[PDB]
């Protein structure tokens, strides 16, 4: 119910399984040849993605996740300037 | 007096040359009510329109029944609509002018529309939770037996 | 209830959202560690256990789904655990 996301620098991170699972490249990734033995813990690596950026994607996960049908303002998402060029960049890959 | 009457009646011409003759319509009745009344009844948007051209302010008889609430009594949406544009006023009593809306579409003969009843109340609640955080009180009577259950709604679900 | 932490050990971080000993036995739960061992340092300061939420001070301005809280908290250094930070992320160019 919980898996993990690896980075290419090897941070490790642990989320909550519904909270990974809105991107749909996460969910193509989990279902399939990979990620089908129960024997082997759930876990997913990015030869590619760095640190900041994956936990960025995923304190949006989280902030996406509590904000939804809620009648209200939302709070805004602090974006750093030079943050967002990658942002997008791993936001288009994802398919978030 | 012939202005008073001739807004009830509604014939355009006759009001635009007494106002013309710049007799003041503030004047009032044993009722109370102003010619903005009598034109809200009628619904003519085109003579509450005169009226508000040359400076007819709202003024509320003394039990209640501001012209505006008045209007929106009787099912007179584009009545509603002209003195919610022109007179300012607060959230608390446009939304109750909405809800008076839907309801007398929803028990009265002449329209009975109950999709249209249902929209507007929608719509009046929604602007009731738009802040968050800070949401408009709703206050519920307390339930009679002549309508069964008469529990109000203050949640969307 | 409604506070958002992050628990940071060396290349490890885990998310979450009322006592220490609560986030003790989550933190065993997720990695199956000894919930005696396991010491609690925010602002290098020693988390006693069995900790209200409420005396740590940390509910709502901070928590935030922007930026949760941050807990830098270590894991079990031989028979008790100190010194142990993890590793400041890569600095964008």
């Amino acid at each position: 119910m919980y898996v993990k996301l690896i980075s290419s620098d090897g941070h490790e991170f642990i989320v909550k399984r519904e909270h990974a699972l809105t991107s749909g490249t996460i969910k193509a990734m989990l279902s399939g040849p990979g990620q089908f033995a129960e024997n082997e813990t759930n876990e997913v690596n990015f030869r590619e993605i760095p640190s900041h950026v994956l936990s960025k994607v995923c304190m949006y996960f989280t902030y996406k996740v509590r904000y939804t049908n809620s009648s209200t303002e939302i709070p805004e998402f602090p974006i750093a300037p030079e943050i967002a060029l990658e942002l997008l960049m791993a936001a288009n890959f994802l398919d978030c | 007096t012939c202005l008073m009457i001739a807004a009830y009646k509604g014939h355009t011409d006759v009001v635009r040359y007494l106002l013309e003759q710049r007799a003041d319509p503030n004047a009032k009745a044993h009722c109370g009510a102003t010619a903005l009344h009598f034109a809200a009844e009628a619904g003519h948007i085109d003579i509450v329109k005169e009226l508000i051209k040359w400076r007819a302010a709202i003024v509320v008889n003394g039990h209640g029944m501001t012209p505006l609430k008045v209007a929106a009594e009787s099912c007179k949406a584009d009545v509603v609509e002209l003195l919610l544009s022109h007179a300012d006023c607060d959230r608390r009593s446009r939304i109750e002018a909405l809800e008076l809306l839907g309801a007398s579409f929803a028990n009265d003969r002449e329209n009975y529309d109950i999709i249209k009843t249902y929209h507007y109340l929608y719509l009046a609640m929604l602007e009731r939770f738009q802040d968050g955080d800070n949401i408009l009180e709703k206050e519920v009577l307390p339930p009679i037996h002549a309508y069964g259950n008469r529990t109000e709604c203050r949640n969307p679900q | 209830m409604d506070v958002f932490l992050m628990i940071r050990r060396h290349k490890t971080t885990i998310f979450t959202d009322s006592t220490v000993f609560e986030l003790k036995r989550i933190v065993e739960g997720i990695l199956k560690r000894p919930p005696d061992e396991q010491r609690l340092y925010k602002d290098d300061q020693l988390l006693d256990d069995g900790k209200t939420l409420g005396e740590c001070g940390f509910t709502s301005q901070t928590a935030r789904p922007q930026a949760p809280a941050t807990v830098g908290l270590a894991f079990r250094a031989d028979d008790t655990f100190e010194a142990l930070c993890i590793e400041p992320f890569s600095s964008p160019p």
